[PDB]
């Protein structure tokens, strides 16, 4: 039972520095390399570097020399990576993996978002069919989560009973803020009698909003 | 710098078929110790990558014998003898021999199911939104296959559009179809000056567009 645990999502202003943790458990921390990979949509996976906790010996990919800084605390079984002078090119998902001759166990991923944009809660809007629209064995409803920042909003549907047929659409950037939508499909037999509600959480502004579909 | 070159970048196969991925390095991958450190990873959608195969042909823990690797010199392949929905995801080849370790681009695998027409549904802006001076009109094109689809927006049948956002989901593992949302964003003012709002999608499953509209004065 090997496991690497990383810190949570970050939103940093350009020119700042961030430090991400990778708590390793289940193996002897100092005998294996801790690898750091970078995933940015479009550029695949890019190896950043590696440290050997024990000797504190590091290997850096040239482009990252001066930018990334590995460190490790063997007392705590924790590996650290600092990223200096953040740039937009630094916005990606960073992984820590364990290493010897393979990267056999990977951490969960830590998203770093570098922006000057302030944090914004979303505006949730119910979407119900209009007059002269719906008929059928089922009715599709939805919620429009709009205008939030940074990324990651979770939208849950608490329908009466029969339902699911839930779809969540990837967020997009619109005028510097994100917008996503979710759709659910319940049987008409049950709607509008049984209540349908979408709950939308956005951890960055610590806001959770509910919206009953009317 | 070791360059790994994979092909294809997209790999669609029917369930129960065979897939084959090719990875070609730019130098020999043989280490000073004689072993060749070429590995294969899988990144199921929504997760971190996972070691699938190590040292060309060795199956890691939890990897079914359907997966198999072969290769030598500068030609390495991955064969999946009988695919299924759980195999859905992105495959990466990689070298752990020369520093920096490098990965391939990946090969996204998609399951080739039969064609399915979209279930198009349209929604007018909501009173709450209309209140904030905005007005978005959304259209869901749910459960279709293939992924290729064109959706046109038409305000009063005239104005075709441009302030539209399209978002596709990934293949849905239960039924292997896709779904997208097209959103036409207007201002309360602009919205209030028009009556018909149409959503038209063209998909190969039909000769004619799937049209869905709503009139503000219907009832
Ligand atoms: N994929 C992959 C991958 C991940 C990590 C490593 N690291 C690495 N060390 C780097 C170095 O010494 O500077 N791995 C070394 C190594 C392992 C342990 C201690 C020293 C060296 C190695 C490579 C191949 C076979 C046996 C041992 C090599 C490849």
């Amino acid at each position: 039972r090997v496991q690497l645990l990383e810190s949570g999502a970050e939103l940093m202003k350009p020119g700042a520095s961030v430090q991400i943790s990778c708590k390793a458990t289940g193996y002897t921390f100092s005998e294996y390399w801790i690898e750091w990979v970078k995933e940015r949509p479009g550029h695949g996976l890019e190896w950043i570097g590696e440290i050997l906790p024990g000797s504190g010996r590091t290997n850096y990919r040239e482009k990252f020399k001066g930018k990334a800084t590995f460190t490790a605390d063997t007392s705590s079984n924790t590996a650290y990576m600092q990223l200096s002078s953040l740039t937009s090119e630094d916005s990606a998902v960073y992984y820590c993996t364990r290493g010897y001759s393979s990267m056999d166990y990977w951490g969960q991923g830590t998203s770093v978002t570098v922006s000057a944009a302030k944090t914004t809660p979303p505006s949730v809007y119910p979407l119900a069919p209009g007059c002269g629209d719906t008929t059928g064995s089922s009715v599709t409803l939805g919620c429009l989560v709009k205008g939030y920042f940074p990324e990651s909003v979770t939208v849950t549907w608490n329908s009466g009973s029969l339902s699911s047929s839930v779809h969540t659409f990837p967020a997009l950037l619109q005028s510097g803020l994100y917008t996503m939508s979710s759709s659910v499909t319940v049987p008409s037999s049950t709607w509008p009698s049984q209540t349908v509600t979408c709950s939308v959480a956005h951890p960055a502004s610590s806001t959770t909003v509910d919206k009953k579909l009317e | 710098e070791l360059v790994m070159t994979q092909s294809p970048l997209s790999l669609p196969v029917s369930l129960g078929d065979q897939a084959s991925i090719s990875c070609r390095p730019s130098q020999s991958l043989v280490h000073s110790n004689g072993n060749t450190y070429l590995h294969w990873y899988l990144q199921k959608p929504g997760q971190s990558p996972k070691l699938l195969i190590y040292r060309v042909s060795n199956r890691f823990s939890g990897v079914p014998d359907r997966f198999s690797g072969s290769g030598s010199g500068t030609a390495f392949t991955l064969k999946i003898s009988r695919v299924e929905a759980e195999d859905l995801g992105v495959y990466f080849c990689s070298q752990g021999t020369h520093v920096p370790y490098t990965f391939g681009g990946g090969t996204k695998l998609e399951l080739k199911r039969a064609d399915a027409a979209p279930t198009v549904s349209i929604f007018p802006p909501s009173s709450e939104q209309l209140t904030s001076g905005g007005a978005s009109v959304v259209c869901f094109l749910n459960n279709f296959y293939p992924k290729d689809i064109n959706v046109k927006w038409k305000i009063d049948g005239s104005e075709r559009q441009n302030g539209v956002l399209n978002s596709w989901t990934d293949q849905d593992s239960k039924d292997s179809t896709y779904s997208m949302s097209s959103t036409l964003t207007l201002t309360k003012d602009e919205y209030e000056r028009h009556n018909s709002y149409t959503c038209e999608a063209t998909h190969k499953t039909s000769t004619s567009p799937i049209v869905k509209s709503f009139n503000r004065n219907e009832c």
